[PDB]
RNA sequence: CACAGGGAUAACUGGCUUGUGGCGGCCAAGCGUUCAUAGCGACGUCGCUUUUUGAUCCUUCGAUGUCGGCUCUUCCUAUCAUACCGAAGCAGAAUUCGGUAAGCGUUGGAUUGUUCACCCACUAAUAGGGAACGUGAGCUGGGUUUAGACCGUCGUGAGACAGGUUAGUUUUACCCUACUGAUGAACUCGUCGCAAUGGUAAUUCAGCUUAGUACGAGAGGAACCGCUGAUUCAGAUAAUUGGUUUUUGCGGUUGUCCGACCGGGCAGUGCCGCGAAGCUACCAUCUGCUGGAUAAUGGCUGAACGCCUCUAAGUCAGAAUCCAU
RNA sequence: GCGGGUAAACGGCGGGAGUAACUAUGACUCUCUUAAGGUAGCCAAAUGCCUCGUCAUCUAAUUAGUGACGCGCAUGAAUGGAUUAACGAGAUUCCCACUGUCCCUAUCUACUAUCUAGCGAAACCACAGCCAAGGGAACGGGCUUGGCAAAAUCAGCGGGGAA
RNA sequence: ACAACCAACUUAGAACUGGUACGGACAGGGGGAAUCUGACUGUCUAAUUAAAACAUAGCAUU
RNA sequence: AACGCGGGGUUAAGGUGCCGGAGUGGACGCUCAUCAGACACCACAAAAGGCGUUAGUACAUCUUGACAGCAGGACGGUGGCCAUGGAAGUCGGAAUCCGCUAAGGACUGUGUAACAACUCACCUGCCGAAUGUACUAGCCCUGAAAAUGGAUGGCGCUCAAGC
RNA sequence: GUGAAGCCAGAGGAAACUCUGGUGGAGGCUCGCAGCGGUUCUGACGUGCAAAUCGAUCGUCAAAUCUGAGCAUGGGGGCGAA
């Protein structure tokens, strides 16, 4: 899970849909947990730009379907603000397959990264192209 | 049998008989610990709430992600006007407490203040404090001296009443607020020495507080009426199908106790409670003399720190005021009472000198996209009514 | 299906009991390379508990609403995690056992009415229970389930089944108390205070540094201090962002009506875009203290008992504990 | 009574033991009994208990669904079997779309509730109404021992009154 | 074969134009892959069951 | 202990610190519990264990002097017999006799290519009246964990107001 | 809305019967208003407006459709798409 990341709005539940961002050969996640989530009745665990979730394929490759994969989510379209004040979002929520130490499946990123993926994973930030 | 799924409870019991504030203006429970080897000084003031605003700083806090880079920070601004010190009290210790020996009144009062002593002022005849006023002629103030070297002799705890200068506010309220602030440091005699010399003198926030320091606010939030369960405990509304209303509390206690329980959630009064929120940081102490006091030094426009168009609802802070990082108790045009912190601040976010960068004038009233009418000039040009 | 009754008599709570279920102790053959007692542990034996199920029929049959789930509060300890300690077949790391300990937490989902269970996943951990098998004038009605209906087996039949399936009305509070809030007579009316008593609050994790250092042949690999964040909880607040729109504020637009235009009515807010103010969101922001006394343990001095010994007199330190601030 | 017919009359439709160049099973056989011993089909099906049967598929995870398998407790041929286009306010599973069902709640409108004028019931009621423990008909409002305990009240509320 | 007179509506084509909007209110089907079951339309427990129950045509028997 | 309505006296069971009428009554002991105990029926407890009090058995010292707290000695055949480059007491095993000393073994362990120095049993010597072992049973303690807050009846009680 | 027989015309072929535009207006067909009914909310109400109603959502809607008046069947009897 990240280290140092700070508060932000967290717009991806578990159960939520977003598109594969690199090019493993997924084409979406399917979001079913998030790696820092506590633990709090009846409340959904939920993520944002830049932490790990465990995600599955619904829609891509045989061999990467009917897989739990770890995912960092790279932009989401709830709006958030930093600690510079302002609130920015993305136009999809996009994440990138990784390994549990967060090294990309992938070797490409489509599309524009959020800063905090960046900051917080060397090799999306590596792999990226405009960030934030 | 047992709670299927562990959950904590819903809101606090420390602060449980939610009920309407006693009294008003907030109510200091605790001053400052003295300190007989520091200067005498007030521990405390009292303002009024006129809203709030935004500024940015760079922030200097090593190790921190946002280290040297800007922020965006909340403020609150409290219009704060000198007050005016008309009295003395002593307090002696005894078994059962403190309490006051006798108290000292200066020659004369305001009308502000005397309003405080009155339910009908307009129809009385004023005579609040007409007798006393006497005691200062006969025999050259003997009962003055007298109560005063009382105070000196008996008295371990000395405080000051202080009344606020509410015509200076744009308030509708001409009924002044008054108080007891604690004197801390020096003898007893030196405590009674400096309330004596601040007699029916003004006294300002500057020389009360400082930038950078930690205070408290006391104040009675936000008043709410009638409310239910689901608000004023924040508890899981029931389903849609849930007959007889789903803002409730299923089940609001067992069998075998056979009573209602005073730690369940129930409906009742919301908000309005006293509140003493803590660890407040003082960012800019202003000058209301000052024609530039929202200016700062990498921001020389000359403007000061109300709005454009004026706080909404409180209208222009036209004396000294206090800036506060976040929010505090109440809401605008409220009496804020102003603490010295009774904590010992050794965190590098509580140690830290704020330097302001930029302070937000823009219009409270909408999405103001402007700083100064000027500005507004500036951009939009020449209009129709300008002829 | 009916009636007269029965708590003389069953099904559900409670009561006695505790075989059974659960949880401990004593002994210690044996296991544990070596060694009964680090840790297990046979034969035997002493118990505790009432979260199992039996046994009984004391209460209720002029009725105490019968499962589960949801919601919510509190209590227990036989402690899953967190605090501080002691022991190891404890080099480090990771574990294991035990002590003081219930302050603080103990999750999101697939299948199933479930209880129970088992999987997926997160987590510090996903501990076990009570409160009329907590909680139906709180809900719901999936289960049990009257009357409709189908099947299988049984019956000559009407019909039966602790078998499967489908559909099947969930009533009343305005009384008393309890609780949550809100007034208030009497002691002149006010202002400023005190503080008995009652309540009480914080929680856990991660990253950096220490440090690839202590310890290790090597693989590997802590920690104290300090710094920065985050989880859960609590109390506020609305500068900003988002939501809400009867501001029916401005604009656009359908039908119809006022002869056309202008300006309007009606379609219970005609509809659409924007929309200040107010309310409000870990969907936003701010804030959450340190003193004393201790438990287990570690000690000092020091007898009993010429020696020893943390204890007997005395005394130091010390936990997420207790009492205060 | 006797003797024939009749199942689109009511209805019924069986056990055991060996057996194929390793083996498993048993085509085949040996044997006991019936009126006849379940044929064509179909199935963990609304019919199978064991059972959340076994395999495959659907999911991250499926006591659900579907497709197969069948010594089927207890399927089966007008007590109708199997299939079936179209139809169904019938029961069930999944997919797309969609959304406040939910994460996690917030806000707005009308009418109530609310306060007032007027009018104005009913249910229910041994007496009544604060608890803790004890004993007691083994779950007290009253009894015993303690805690305690201050007029008169309003809006809510669903713990108790085994209402 | 053209001109004149008379008469409603229905359809099609083009240009221009604005808020990229136009069945602008109102009115107004969600759809698909399957399983069980009854063929279908129809009928019943008025006041808890609308169903797979009843009926039906067809088939067969007496 | 059985009952008509009353007065006086005396008792029973049970009580006399206060609630509570009557004793902070008297005598001799035991018990300190960071879960004291105090309830005939009766309303919770056992096997097992612990240096407080008493008791039964046996033992040591009896001045020739106990346990605890100390210095010193283990002579001399003795390379004994088997074993060896070499282990003379201290690799391997069966066995340790004594002429001069209150006491010293072919030796209790240490050391060691063989040794030696060192150590123990024991005692002449410092001292100085009580000592060790195993048991028995009184009180107390551990064993002794449940759910609203709580009950020797309550308060409280410790040269008891407990046994 | 769909568009059954019957009918007109034109294309093929060799025949016979194929095909294509139209016409037509059948069906216990279909969407849907009134009527009739009463699926779900297990909504409102549940000392009600009401001893069965109210709202939304639903089934059917040209025929086993809905309905008036007159008449018949009368209690172990009637009537019953049960
Ligand atoms: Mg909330
Ligand atoms: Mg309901
Ligand atoms: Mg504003
Ligand atoms: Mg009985
Ligand atoms: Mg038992
Ligand atoms: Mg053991
Ligand atoms: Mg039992
Ligand atoms: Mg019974
Ligand atoms: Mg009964
Ligand atoms: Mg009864
Ligand atoms: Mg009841
Ligand atoms: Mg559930
Ligand atoms: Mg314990
Ligand atoms: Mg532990
Ligand atoms: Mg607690
Ligand atoms: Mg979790
Ligand atoms: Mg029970
Ligand atoms: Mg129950
Ligand atoms: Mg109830
Ligand atoms: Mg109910
Ligand atoms: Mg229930
Ligand atoms: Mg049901
Ligand atoms: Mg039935
Ligand atoms: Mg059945
Ligand atoms: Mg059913
Ligand atoms: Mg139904
Ligand atoms: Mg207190
Ligand atoms: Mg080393
Ligand atoms: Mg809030
Ligand atoms: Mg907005
Ligand atoms: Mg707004
Ligand atoms: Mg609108
Ligand atoms: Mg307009
Ligand atoms: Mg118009
Ligand atoms: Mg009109
Ligand atoms: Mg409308
Ligand atoms: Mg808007
Ligand atoms: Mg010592
Ligand atoms: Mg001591
Ligand atoms: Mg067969
Ligand atoms: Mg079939
Ligand atoms: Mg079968
Ligand atoms: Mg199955
Ligand atoms: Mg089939
Ligand atoms: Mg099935
Ligand atoms: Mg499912
Ligand atoms: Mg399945
Ligand atoms: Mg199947
Ligand atoms: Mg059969
Ligand atoms: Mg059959
Ligand atoms: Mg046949
Ligand atoms: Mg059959
Ligand atoms: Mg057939
Ligand atoms: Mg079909
Ligand atoms: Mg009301
Ligand atoms: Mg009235
Ligand atoms: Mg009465
Ligand atoms: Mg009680
Ligand atoms: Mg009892
Ligand atoms: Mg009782
Ligand atoms: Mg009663
Ligand atoms: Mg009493
Ligand atoms: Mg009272
Ligand atoms: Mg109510
Ligand atoms: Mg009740
Ligand atoms: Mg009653
Ligand atoms: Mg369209
Ligand atoms: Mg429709
Ligand atoms: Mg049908
Ligand atoms: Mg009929
Ligand atoms: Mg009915
Ligand atoms: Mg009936
Ligand atoms: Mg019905
Ligand atoms: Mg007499
Ligand atoms: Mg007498
Ligand atoms: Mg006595
Ligand atoms: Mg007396
Ligand atoms: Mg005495
Ligand atoms: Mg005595
Ligand atoms: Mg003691
Ligand atoms: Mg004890
Ligand atoms: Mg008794
Ligand atoms: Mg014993
Ligand atoms: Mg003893
Ligand atoms: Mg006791
Ligand atoms: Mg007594
Ligand atoms: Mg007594
Ligand atoms: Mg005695
Ligand atoms: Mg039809
Ligand atoms: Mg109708
Ligand atoms: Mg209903
Ligand atoms: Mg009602
Ligand atoms: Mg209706
Ligand atoms: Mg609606």
């Amino acid at each position: 899970a990240p280290g140092g990341k700070l508060k932000m709005t967290l717009g991806l539940p578990v159960g939520a849909i977003m598109n594969c961002a690199d090019n493993s050969g997924a084409r979406n996640l399917y979001i079913i947990a998030v790696k820092g989530a506590g633990a709090r009745l009846n409340r959904l665990p939920a993520g944002g730009v830049g932490d790990m979730v465990m995600a599955t394929v619904k829609k891509g490759k045989p061999e990467l379907r009917k897989k739990v994969h770890p995912a960092v989510i790279v932009r989401q379209a709830k709006p958030w603000k930093r600690f510079d004040g302002v609130f920015l979002y993305f136009e999809d929520n996009a994440g990138v397959i990784v390994n549990p130490k967060g090294e990309m499946k992938g070797s490409a990123i489509t599309g524009p990264v959020g800063k905090e993926a960046a900051e917080l994973w060397p090799r999306i930030a590596s792999n990226a192209g405009v960030v934030m | 049998s047992h709670r299927k799924y562990e959950a904590p409870r819903h809101g606090s019991l420390a602060f449980l008989p939610r009920k309407r504030a006693a009294r008003h203006r907030g109510r200091v429970k605790s001053f400052p610990k003295d300190d007989p080897k520091k200067p005498v000084h007030l521990t405390a003031a009292m303002g009024y709430k006129a809203g709030m605003t935004t500024i940015v700083r760079d922030l200097d806090r090593p190790g921190a992600k946002a280290h040297k880079k800007e922020v965006v920070e909340a403020v609150t601004i409290i219009d704060c006007p000198p007050m005016v010190v008309v009295g003395l009290v002593g307090y002696i210790e005894t078994p059962r407490g403190l309490r006051s020996l006798t108290t000292v009144w200066a020659e004369h009062l305001s009308d502000e203040v005397k309003r405080r002593f009155y339910k009908n002022w307009y129809k009385s005849k004023k005579k609040a404090f007409t007798k006393y006023a006497k005691k200062y002629a006969e025999n050259n103030g003997a009962s003055i001296t007298r109560e005063l070297e009382r105070i000196k002799k008996y008295c371990t705890v000395v405080r000051v009443l202080a009344h606020t200068q509410i015509r200076k506010t744009p308030l509708k309220q001409k009924k002044a607020h008054l108080m007891e602030i604690q004197i801390n440091g020096g003898s007893v005699a030196d405590k009674v020495e400096f309330g004596r010399s601040l007699f029916e003198k003004p006294v300002t926030i500057d020389t009360i507080f400082e930038k950078d320091e930690m205070i408290d606010v006391i104040a009675v939030t936000k008043g709410h009426g009638f409310v239910g369960v689901t608000a004023r405990w924040g508890t899981k509304k029931l389903p849609r199908k849930t007959h007889k209303g789903l803002r409730k509390v299923a089940c609001i206690g067992a069998w075998h106790p056979s009573h209602v329980q005073w730690t369940v959630a129930r409906a009742g009064q919301m908000g309005y409670h006293h509140r003493t929120s803590v660890n407040h940081k003082i960012y800019r102490i202003g000058k209301g003399d000052d024609e530039a006091n929202a200016s700062t030094e990498t921001d020389l426009t000359k403007k000061k720190i109300t709005p454009m168009g004026g706080f909404v609802r409180y209208g222009e802070v036209n004396n000294d005021y206090v800036m506060i990082k976040g929010s505090v108790p109440g809401v605008k045009k409220r009496i804020m009472t102003l603490r010295k912190s009774l904590f010992t601040h050794t965190s590098r976010k509580a140690l830290e000198k704020v330097e302001l960068k930029w302070i937000d004038t823009s219009s409270e009233f909408g999405h103001g996209a402007f700083q100064t009418a000027a500005e507004k000039k500036q951009f939009m040009g020449t209009l129709k009514k300008d002829l």
